[PDB]
């Protein structure tokens, strides 16, 4: 199959900024009836891909101008020039010149700001959650920036990975940042034979996690 | 003007089927191709394969061929894709597109399938208090299906909210919701979460307390 290599994988711009984004197939897209099927879309939370760019060069109707595509051979390219609020999203390129057809894994286009550490929160279960007989032990990592982050959760000083659930936010309209949650679920049993619970934040703004923890 | 109009979203019980339909207007039914495209939650898309009504023709990503089955009732303009045996790598949002030859495409606006045996069930509501600004929140925790509606004060505190996006484990839905406030609001002031679920037509509140 034809592998189609989109990058960035990400890219932080300000509104007005110029943008561009690459594609690059493994193998000529080039279909026999001389055509080359290349196109963009892009694709905002909840809704469906939209077309912007088809036979590499080609506005679709209704499309600013501000959006442009170009390429030849395996070597392809979309320019935003002044990037405005709803041009944020994921964008994809399609070949549909050799099946199967194939996508680029996208790359998304989000606002610059300033970074800013996670503010961390640590949530022991609620004494009705404990009634029904289950633990949910909840960590928040609250607006930061940017969107890439890890969380470690420890048990009396041990790792555990076992019971995990992660969600992350859109990027915040507001304020431009990112938040995560963290919810480590035990059984109630296992829960009251522990003392000391962790959640660590790796995140680039520091070379040390943030920790928080509670004890029993 | 061309149209695409596909089926609503579906909840399909674990190792069934499911046919999902994409119904065209605008144009001669039988000259565009149909194509199906696959994207699971916070993932891209994955082309599944290429139908042509006018002659019954198909053909189908490697990936998908134990997967997927192609059909169609030219009398309703209408194109089917039937998904087998369901597991949780199905459960995805479907979108149909359609095309003359050498011509642009235009998209339906997706089917979300989603695997579960779970019946309608609604939330357990959890209240998140601690052990300048303060952050609280809310646990909502054992609902089927999506989705659920969470304010807090009745909407009169919209700042500082976070509601993160419901996962799926062992069947059931789970979602969390923070809320930020000065301290000089908490615990002095009521804070409130409120939790409606339109599938169980249930809506609970919780009042966050100092433990
Ligand atoms: C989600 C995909 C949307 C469509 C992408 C792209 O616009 C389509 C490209 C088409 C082009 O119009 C003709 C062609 O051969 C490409 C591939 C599609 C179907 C195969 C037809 C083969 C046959 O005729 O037998």
């Amino acid at each position: 199959d034809v592998l189609m290599t989109q990058t960035p994988l990400s890219l932080p711009v300000s509104l007005g900024d110029q943008a561009s984004i690459s594609c690059r197939s493994s193998q000529s897209i080039v279909h026999s009836n001389g055509n080359t099927y290349l196109e963009w879309y892009l694709q905002k939370p909840g809704q469906s891909p939209k077309l912007l760019i088809y036979k590499v060069s080609n506005r679709f109707s209704g499309v600013p101008d501000r959006f442009s595509g170009s390429g030849s051979g395996t070597d392809f390219t979309l320019k935003i020039n002044r990037v405005e609020a709803e041009d944020l999203g994921i964008y994809y390129c399609l070949q549909g010149s050799h099946v199967p057809l194939t996508f680029g894994a996208g790359t998304t286009l989000e606002l610059k700001r300033a970074d800013a550490a996670p503010t961390v929160s640590i949530f022991p279960p609620s004494s009705e959650q404990l009634t029904s007989g289950g633990a949910s032990v909840v960590c928040f990592l609250n607006n930061f920036y940017p969107k890439d982050i890890n969380v470690k959760w420890k048990i009396d000083g041990s790792e555990r990975q076992n019971g995990v659930l992660n969600s992350w936010t859109d990027q915040d309209s507001k304020d431009s940042t990112y938040s995560m949650s963290s919810t480590l679920t035990l059984t109630k049993d296992e829960y009251e034979r522990h003392n000391s619970y962790t959640c660590e934040a790796t995140h680039k703004t520091s070379t040390s996690p943030i920790v928080k923890s509670f004890n029993r | 003007k061309v149209q695409l109009q596909q089926s609503g979203a579906e909840l399909v019980k674990p190792g069934a089927s499911v046919k999902l339909s994409c119904k065209a207007s605008g144009y001669t039914f039988t000259e565009y191709f149909i194509h199906w495209v696959k994207q699971r939650s916070g993932q891209g898309l994955e082309w599944i394969g290429w139908f042509y009504p006018g002659s019954g023709s198909l053909n189908y990503n490697g990936k998908f061929k134990d997967k997927a089955t192609f059909t169609a009732d030219k009398s309703s303009s209408t194109v089917y894709l039937e998904l087998s045996r369901l597991t949780s790598e199905d459960s995805a949002v479907y979108f149909c597109a359609s095309h003359a030859y050498d011509k642009e495409p235009y998209w339906g606006q997706g089917t979300l399938v989603t695997v579960s045996a779970a019946k309608t069930t609604p939330p357990s509501v959890y209240p998140l208090a601690p052990g300048s600004m303060v952050t609280l929140g809310c646990l909502v925790k054992g609902y089927f299906p999506e989705p659920v509606t969470v304010t807090w004060n009745s909407g009169s505190l919209s700042s500082g909210v976070h509601t993160f996006p419901a996962v799926l484990q062992s069947d059931l839905y789970t979602l969390s919701s923070s809320v930020t406030v000065p301290s000089s609001t908490w615990p002095s002031e009521t804070v409130t979460c409120n939790v409606a679920h339109p599938a169980s037509s249930t809506k609970v509140d919780k009042k966050i307390v100092p433990r």
